């Protein structure tokens, strides 16, 4: 079923948005939404929103609605997969939302241009919030003699880790103990598959 | 799923069906202690001199027992299940019914036990606000800035740490509309599907 | 093992692009033993060497690092190891200029690798000097021997972070602590000598 | 629509269902339960052993007399941060639907203890740490290496710096020129003044 | 040449000041006369650091002291 | 043997007093003199030894504050021209060279307050009242430590801060005795 | 407003036409405001021929004295009337007072701006994420089927610009906890305006 | 009082006093005394021990813990003396005689010092300066079979632990060494050795 | 009320020691309930705590003061005289107190005021030079050196240092240098 | 056969004093000793235990202590040497053990040795070693910036310990499956290297 990309209802923001640019001149609303897709694209832009503005001669408060509202209906549309934001529907609640139609071509511009796939590949960016890791090596040795015993021949493996934070690890470990590691491993990337397997078929019921 | 018994916990629990049905029950109690008391080997001692039985022997039943109550505690088998695995260990159905019945009383507890040794992730614990509006400073002494200064507690390893924030009116009104969101999206259609049908 | 793919081979027929043989020197004994940091560098040296984009770049630098890496790690050092990597369609007159490229550098390869795996902190240097004490707050005369050792040991910057921050270290051996550790010292002495020996 | 104890908001669903289970409980009971909730507010703390026999005969389970204290204690601490009188209280109670008697013996406890849980509350209310102390010595200065003759003044000064009453303090010790000493109170001098004419 | 000496410490500078304290928040009248020494050195870690410390007369004289006797030892052996 | 400005006899004059005031500038913990300006008269190695010798001969001539008597009898190593440049630009401005001494003295001890700043704020309501309306001061400080500046920060009550001023009062009121 | 005599001294001499021209008092004002918010600021903006005629020493005690007193009007948000009374007792002429209170009214945001960018701050939120999840199972116990919440805020080291995030876990009582508390920090705005 | 070998500074007459009561003292009494002080002076941070029967002496004797610890440290003055100049027995007794200790009692306390002085010598030069001192030493010997860049591997290597004093804290240093620089470190050691052993 | 009649001259002297032991040197075992169970068992708490605090605090404004026996005879005399004041008998052993108690307890005041940090002691030795790695002999001996440091109440610092001759010889001059100050602003 | 034992005049008070105690109650200690010998931060007995070990034996604190410090040593030697019960039975008769007591001392290593040899096996010289590892498995359902996912993620656990700290560590890290197959992939190479070690 359709679902409303905004939610529920209208943030204040978009409202106030949507009755500003009622009459903005086209090219400077243009100007803000490069800015925008390309501060959505991890850049910044104080110097080309300023002398915008003062181009424009457009306050600091206009700005600001102009530029508040059109960043949280695009995130808002980013949010839902295209497919299910089919574009009958996004342009639909858009003229619900009293956009005119040029400003509404011209974000499904945005929405389903070749900019779509580049911000999908940077949205994916969030989902670590633990360090994932950034590279693992390894030694492993047989130590013949030690100074409590004349011969031993045990092995031992050396390994060290480094995190995507810039952390950084090194310690030494027993075959047991590997053995159990490598146990864990194994297991757990078996529950993975099975878990896998589970939900993709399940959520087609 | 089955709680098949490895061929070292079959022998363990070998030991099990010659003992008076009175004394595996005491065994059973004293197990399911240990699970939260932790253990103590004078037991296994006094048990087996009383039984007149090595040291050994019982101290490798009782911690059979206690592992057969911690897997059935970590699995949450029916008691079906339970009752199978004890079948194919071949106990009497007098054992069976005292090892189904040590199951069901005691098997939350033990949850509420093992669930500690999950990793220890960073969590909230509570939070505290202030609004306090700036009036003066050295350079410059009359002036109006206001402010929402907080603090955030939170925990981790059974700690306790703090940190202390500010924020402005708008970018808190943004905060409540966010993180609203985050709790909207369980209510939506998909999150619920999985809480179901994931089950 | 990490290992080349289709991929991999289409990105290094971008090799021959090279304006002469020095760049494909360069290009493989730096995608040998860049870091993640210097290829940042290399992408750049190699749109400059050879006029490719930097996506291209990129993919010619991963797939030469898997290459060079493979062929250190499993020890290909011979024309019949590793001229079976490459798949019949590919450049046989690329072929033959970087088997005998590797082959050629496979040798310093294989020794260095020797020097970068991982270590406790390794000594670098070392300086002693012997003196005699004479007097001192407790004492007014004396007469016996002492050394001051002193070590130079570096630590790995993954480690250590912004630098290898080579740093000193000193000890004081009397005579009794210098025997027993050299009664320590011999020990490895006599057993490598036995295993010599065995 | 609204409760004024509630700060111009509706009533939270968990409030309005445990006050029912408040409602279960004797007003004479109640009444006990309050006067510890109280003594809980103002720090006393309150003890398990207490509130099962004052409600285990009841049928109380632990979580019943947890949920029944936390709910006191949120519903005093609302009233006095509102500063809302007794009447007012037995009126949102009555909405709520509190009985008559018990709705009475929360006002009789309420009216004595909210003008004393109001100046605790006034003071417990967030810090960004308190000075504890001060402490100093002022010494003078011969002559030096670098001025064979000085003859100037020093002072040397200690912050005892804490985080919350019974907190250990930590000292800032620093010394200072007799200048920026003179400096340094001229200007709180200054500051003082100035807050003075808020407060 | 070669750095035999960094085996150890060395001195870079040597300064002192001369001082009395006159009073405390605890004591009206804290006439304790003190010398404060700072000692700037450098050392094989690398930068130059400095240490503070502070004596009393009978400490300092003390001090003093234990330097003649170790430059009349060096003048003996 | 000389003076350690014996290495000063090579500038010309003309160029002596703008170096001299800009390195006692510099003495002054002010900018320092910018090496394009002398790299034609000195070597880096020249340069930075210099800027030592010169700083250590004033900071000795002003830290001893002998007459001038035996100031250019410690100048009979001086050119006659340099002799007055360097007589003037001591007696011209010794008393800063003096309170930089002082300022350096003071540092003779384990830590230092650089600076500070002071702000007012009025507290309206707490999620424990919603009228606390609580003036409130920040003090804001930075010690010198360990080589290092630190920030502190000491928020006040009205209560808090008149037991400061009372204390601060009192060191005060001893302070007068000496200065 | 507690000045030193300095300073009163050096307007008691701006205050004199056989001192400076009333027009070389007002480029005196201009190179004293060029001082104080140029960062590029120079000796060079004593050069011009109105001032090289002055006594240098004289010219930069009053340059000094200017400086002063525009910085302390500043900070006591002074005004027309005060900066006239002060004027008078320094024994200006009236068109002197009157262009020396407009080129102040005319520089006063800039110096407004200025003197409102000292002192530090505490840290201030930018931002928050979250991530919402499914515990499924774990190490010793396979059944954990519960939601729970992955949360960061974005800061900024406003004392020292750096971007630190805090990151915590909520399960959904707590996340219904921190909102709640969030939403009653925001009322508090609206009460304490109605209060 | 004459001069004295165990102090360069005159002595307090309280200290003469003291030596006319250790001729007063028994025999028993003074040789039970001279135990303590030569446990005191083996042991003294046994501070507890010293206090128990310093107070087990005054009991016994009835003798104030003022006067006993005048006692003591009128006579500790000598053999601390003794100590800090190694003087030779004879200066002891000679001392004890000057400051008043019947001669009997001096050659009495004379040959305990004889049978001492020598562990309190060891003792009091373990008490000097030593920089860095090793405490002890631990090495494994071993071969590397693999790595992360090479399946297999030649390469032969000895590690060590160094454990140092630092005041009253320690340290462990870790180190590895190459085969070649394990035989330039033991070259190195032997050519100390033969240079401590031209002086030991 | 008791604390008219604490006047036991071996508990009251007992009670006053323990008082400037905890207050000053800081005895950590001496406790009000220990105090009184030992040296006025029969006193309730309710009536020794007054008096046990007021004469803390007579103790205190002596001690904090530099009381000569004049001042304090003033003081004594007021603390008599006024309502609810000591007893003869307490200014008495106030005074004898004072009297054979005030050196320890300033000496106690002085050793307290530790700000910069303190010089705990100096140990060194000189070693003469010989064979090394560099030369196989060398001519010169040198001074092996460390000062041990710290602020009041926390562990040691130690800071070691090696000096030649000339060295010795600066360091000597510099603190001639001091010690000639001294003298001259003594004499 | 080569020495194995030093001799000296301490190590023969030792053994005096050892032939004056019984043989009764010694090898219970000994044993309790042979069980401690491998550990460093703590004594074979509490106070309390060393005190009625003292109580038992009636020894002076330093006679005890030289009798415990000389078998520690035996003990030590008789793992460097890994020796053969019969051989340490000839070298303490060398020593002048009485025959019981060497009898003692020869079924107390038969006891234990092989296992305490064991422990010291496997001990760690490295600063820092691995201890423990657990794992969470979870399906990711939304974020702030997309959803309707169903990607499952599994949080690791890393418990350590640090030698230098003396203290725990515990590293966390996630894995998209993809980084889990290729951890997988890499821990499965170190066991191919581990066999190919036999």
């Amino acid at each position: 079923g359709r679902v409303s990309f905004l939610g529920a209802q209208l943030p204040p923001e978009v409202a106030a948005m949507a009755r500003l640019l009622g009459d903005l001149d086209r090219s400077t609303f243009r100007k803000l939404l490069k800015f925008v897709v390309s501060s959505l694209q991890g850049e910044d832009c104080r110097e080309a929103v300023q002398r915008l503005g003062v181009s424009a001669n457009l306050p600091e408060e206009q700005l600001g609605a102009l530029l508040a509202g059109m960043h949280t209906l695009l995130q808002q549309a980013l949010r839902l997969p295209p497919t299910s934001l089919k574009p009958d529907t996004f342009r639909d609640q858009l003229q619900e939302l009293c956009i005119p139609q040029d400003l509404v071509g011209d974000l499904a511009s945005v929405v389903f241009g070749s900019q779509r796939p580049l911000l999908d590949s940077v949205a994916q960016q969030q989902g670590a919030w633990l360090p994932h890791v950034a590279d693992f090596r390894w030694r492993v040795d047989v130590a013949i003699s030690t100074s409590a015993l004349a011969r031993s021949l045990q092995p031992s493996v050396l390994m060290q880790l480094k995190l995507s934070d810039g952390s950084a690890y090194r310690f030494e470990v027993p075959t047991a103990k590997f053995q159990e590691l490598r146990y864990s491993v194994a297991l757990v990337l078996k529950e993975m598959a099975d878990l896998e397997k589970r939900c993709e078929r399940r959520l087609q019921d | 799923m089955l709680l098949e018994l490895s061929e070292e916990h079959k022998e363990h629990l070998a030991f099990l069906p010659q003992v008076d049905s009175a004394v595996v029950a005491e065994f059973g109690r004293i197990a399911v202690e240990f699970l939260r008391r932790g253990a103590n080997p004078k037991i296994y001692e006094g048990a087996a001199r009383k039984l007149n039985v090595s040291s050994d022997t019982v101290q490798h039943g009782v911690e059979g027992l206690t592992y057969l109550l911690t897997e059935s505690s970590k699995l949450m088998i029916s008691e079906l299940d339970f009752q199978d695995s004890v079948f194919v260990l071949g106990f009497s159905e007098e054992l069976n019914k005292l090892l189904l019945q040590l199951y069901l009383d005691n098997r939350k507890e033990i949850r509420t036990i093992l669930s500690e040794l999950a990793p220890s992730l960073p969590s909230y614990h509570n939070l505290e606000w202030r609004l306090d509006v700036q009036l003066a400073s050295r350079s410059l002494r009359q002036q109006i800035k206001p402010a929402v200064t907080i603090k955030l507690h939170l925990n981790q390893n059974g700690d306790h740490n703090t940190k202390v924030l500010q924020t402005d009116p708008a970018t808190l009104l943004h905060l409540v509309q966010q993180l609203e969101q985050a709790l909207e999206e369980m209510k939506t259609n998909h999150c619920r599907r999985v809480v179901r049908n994931i089950k | 093992m990490a290992a080349l793919t289709a991929e991999h081979f289409a990105a290094l027929q971008s090799l021959l692009k090279a304006s002469s043989k020095d760049v494909v020197r360069q290009l493989c004994q730096e995608s040998f033993s860049s870091s993640a940091l210097g290829l940042k560098k290399l992408l750049d040296v190699t749109c400059s060497s050879l006029s490719v984009t930097q996506e291209e770049a990129e993919e010619l630098l991963q797939a030469l690092h898997r290459l060079t890496r493979l062929v250190a790690f499993r020890d290909l050092s011979s024309a019949e190891a590793i001229l079976a990597l490459f798949p019949e369609n590919f450049h046989q007159n690329l072929k033959n200029l970087l088997t005998k490229i590797i082959l050629e550098h496979v040798s310093t390869w294989r020794t260095e690798a020797q020097a970068n795996q991982i270590s406790l902190p390794r000594l670098v240097d070392l300086d002693w000097r012997v003196d005699i004490k004479t007097s001192s707050d407790s004492i007014s005369r004396m007469a016996v021997p002492t050394c001051l050792l002193q070590m130079k040991i570096q630590e790995d910057p993954s480690l250590c972070g912004d630098k290898p921050s080579i740093s000193a270290v000193t000890v004081e051996l009397s005579k009794e602590t210098l025997d027993t550790m050299l009664d320590g010292l011999g020990r490895i002495r006599d057993q490598l000598s036995a295993v010599a020996s065995k | 629509m609204r409760f004024r104890f509630c700060g111009d908001l509706d009533c939270p669903d968990w409030v309005l269902a445990e006050i029912s289970t408040l409602a279960k409980m004797s007003s004479v009971k109640l009444r006990l339960l309050c006067s510890q909730v109280l003594k809980e507010l103002l720090g006393q703390g309150i003890d398990y052993e207490k509130i099962l026999k004052l409600t285990a005969d009841a049928k109380f389970e632990s979580g019943d007399v947890k949920a029944t204290v936390a709910v006191l204690s949120f519903i005093l601490s609302s009233a006095a941060k509102h500063s809302v009188d007794g009447e007012s209280l037995s009126s949102e109670l009555q909405q709520l639907g509190l009985p008559k008697e018990h709705a009475a013996s929360l006002c009789r406890c309420y009216e004595e203890k909210q003008s004393p849980l109001q100046k605790h509350l006034r003071v417990c209310s967030l810090r960004m740490n308190r000075l504890a102390g001060v402490g100093w010595r002022v010494d003078y200065t011969l002559s030096s290496s670098l001025l064979q003759s000085v003859e100037e003044p020093m002072v040397h000064l200690r912050l005892e710096v804490a985080a919350a009453p019974g907190t250990p303090a930590q000292p800032v010790a620093m010394s200072l020129s007799a200048d920026k000493f003179q400096v340094l109170l001229a200007e709180l001098k200054q500051a003082q003044t100035l807050m003075s004419s808020l407060g | 040449l070669d750095a035999k000496s960094d085996v150890t410490n060395q001195l870079v500078d040597f300064q002192w000041k001369l001082g009395m304290a006159v009073s405390s928040d605890t004591c009206r009248s804290l006439k304790y006369p003190y010398v404060a020494v700072m000692l700037k050195v450098a050392d094989h870690s690398g930068q130059v650091k400095t240490k503070c410390f502070e004596m009393t007369i009978p400490q300092f004289q003390n001090f003093y002291r234990q330097f003649k006797e170790i430059a009349a030892v060096i003048e003996t052996v | 043997e000389g003076t350690p400005l014996w290495r000063l006899q090579k500038l010309p004059a003309e160029l002596g007093p703008q170096l001299l005031h800009k390195i006692i500038d510099g003495i002054c913990g002010r900018a320092y003199p910018v090496y394009q300006d002398y790299h034609t008269v000195w070597e880096s190695e020249e340069w930075m030894h210099v800027l030592e010798d010169i700083a250590k001969f004033f900071k000795a001539i002003v830290g001893k504050n002998l007459p001038d008597e035996e100031i250019f009898q410690q100048l009979n190593q001086l050119n006659s021209l340099h002799q007055e440049t360097i007589m003037k630009c001591v007696k011209s401005r010794k008393d800063e060279i003096k309170q930089a001494l002082s300022r350096e003295i003071v540092a003779i001890s384990s830590a230092q307050l650089q600076d500070f700043d002071w702000q007012v704020k009025l507290a309206l309501s707490s999620d424990k009242i919603a009228a606390l309306r609580m003036p409130l001061l920040s003090l804001h400080l930075d010690v010198k430590e360990n080589g290092e500046v630190k920030p502190y920060s000491i928020e006040m009550s009205r209560e808090e801060l008149q037991n400061l001023i009372q204390s601060l009062e009192a060191a005060n009121k001893v302070v007068l005795q000496l200065k | 407003m507690e000045l030193s005599e300095s300073v009163q001294k050096g307007f008691q001499m701006l205050a004199d036409p056989r001192s400076f021209d009333s027009n070389a008092f007002t480029l005196l004002l201009r190179a004293a405001f060029q001082s104080l918010l140029d960062a590029q600021a120079d000796e060079a903006v004593l050069d011009h021929p109105d001032l090289k005629h002055i006594d240098p020493v004289v010219l930069k005690h009053c340059h000094a004295a200017a400086a002063t007193y525009i910085l302390e009007a500043g900070k006591h948000r002074a005004d027309k009337s005060t900066l006239s009374t002060y004027l008078e007792d320094c024994k200006f002429d009236r068109e002197r007072i009157e262009l020396f209170c407009t080129e102040y009214q005319n520089n006063k945001n800039s110096l407004e701006i200025l003197l409102g960018s000292i002192g530090r701050s505490l840290p201030h939120i930018t931002d928050v994420s979250w991530r919402l999840e499914y515990q499924i199972k774990t190490n010793q116990l396979h059944r954990m089927y519960r939601p729970a919440y992955l949360v960061t805020l974005s800061v900024q080291n406003t004392d020292s610009p750096s971007y630190p995030e805090i990151s915590f876990s909520c399960s959904m009582e707590q996340l219904q906890d921190l909102v709640g508390k969030l939403k009653d920090a925001s009322k508090s705005l609206e009460r304490a305006t109605q209060l | 009082m004459g001069r004295l070998h165990c102090t360069e500074d005159p002595v307090p007459e309280a200290v003469g006093g003291d030596m006319q009561q250790l001729n007063q003292l028994g025999a028993q009494q003074f040789s039970a005394l001279t135990e303590v002080l030569f446990h005191f002076l083996t042991e003294p941070k046994e501070v507890e021990r010293f206090l128990a029967q310093l107070s087990e002496f005054a009991t016994t004797n009835q003798i104030s813990l003022g006067s006993l610890r005048s006692i003591v440290k009128s006579l500790l003055l000598v053999p601390n003396g003794a100590l800090k100049k190694s003087l030779t027995a004879k200066q002891v007794q000679a001392d004890f005689i000057t400051l008043g200790l019947s001669e009997e009692k001096a050659t009495y306390f004379s040959e305990k010092w004889k049978q001492n002085a020598p562990t309190l010598a060891r003792w009091a030069i373990g008490q000097t300066l030593m920089i860095n001192q090793l405490i002890d030493m631990e090495w494994k010997f071993g071969v590397t079979s693999g790595s992360s860049e090479l399946e297999k591997v030649g390469s032969i290597f000895l590690q060590l632990k160094l454990v140092v004093k630092k005041g009253n804290q320690t340290e462990n240093v870790y180190i590895e060494l190459t085969l070649p620089q394990f035989y330039s470190f033991l070259h190195e050691m032997e050519r100390v050795r033969t240079s401590m052993e031209c002086f030991c | 009320m008791a604390a008219g009649e604490l006047e036991g001259g071996k508990p009251l002297s007992g009670l006053l020691n323990a008082l400037a032991q905890d207050t000053f040197h800081g005895y950590p075992g001496i406790t009000e309930e220990l105090l009184r169970s030992q040296l006025y068992p029969e006193v309730p708490p309710e009536e020794f705590r007054p008096f046990l605090a007021k004469m803390r605090g007579i103790l205190k404004s002596i001690a904090s003061a530099d009381m000569d026996f004049n001042q304090l005879e003033a003081f004594l005399t007021a603390q008599t005289k006024k309502q609810g004041g000591i007893t003869s008998d307490q200014a008495a052993v106030i005074s004898k107190f004072w009297k054979s108690h005030k050196t320890k307890i300033r000496e106690s005041l002085m050793n307290q005021s530790r700000w910069n940090s303190g010089l705990r002691g100096l140990s060194w030795r000189v070693d003469g030079k010989s064979q090394s790695r560099h030369s196989a002999q060398i001519h010169t001996p040198v001074a092996i050196i460390e000062l041990e440091l710290g602020k009041y109440g926390q562990e040691s610092e130690f800071l070691c240092l090696e000096f030649d001759e000339v060295k010795v010889n600066q360091i000597l001059k510099t603190l001639s240098e001091v010690e000639e100050s001294i003298s001259t602003l003594i004499s | 056969a080569a020495l194995i034992l030093r001799e000296s005049p301490s190590m023969k008070k030792a053994v005096s004093l050892i032939n004056a105690i019984d043989t009764g109650r010694f090898p219970r200690l000994l044993t309790r000793i042979l069980q401690k010998l491998h550990l460093k931060a703590e004594s074979s007995f509490s106070e309390e235990e060393e005190e009625k070990l003292q109580a038992a034996f009636s020894l002076e604190k330093q006679d005890l202590h030289l009798v415990l410090e000389t078998i520690s040593f035996i003990l030590e030697q008789a793992v460097y040497h890994n020796v053969k019960p019969a051989a340490l039975q000839q070298q303490l008769e060398n020593i002048h053990l009485r025959q019981d007591k060497a009898e003692a001392f020869v079924n107390t290593w038969s006891s234990m040795g092989q296992e305490t040899v064991e422990k010291f096996r496997q001990r760690i010289l490295a600063p820092c070693k691995l201890e423990t590892v657990g794992w969470q498995l979870n399906l990711q359902m939304a974020h702030s910036a997309q959803a309707k996912l169903k990607s499952p993620q599994a949080v690791l656990q890393l418990g350590v310990n640090n030698e230098d700290s003396k203290s725990l560590e515990k590293v966390l890290v996630e894995f998209s499956h993809k980084e889990l197959f290729d951890f997988y992939n890499k821990l499965e190479t170190i066991q191919a290297q581990l066999d190919s070690l036999t």
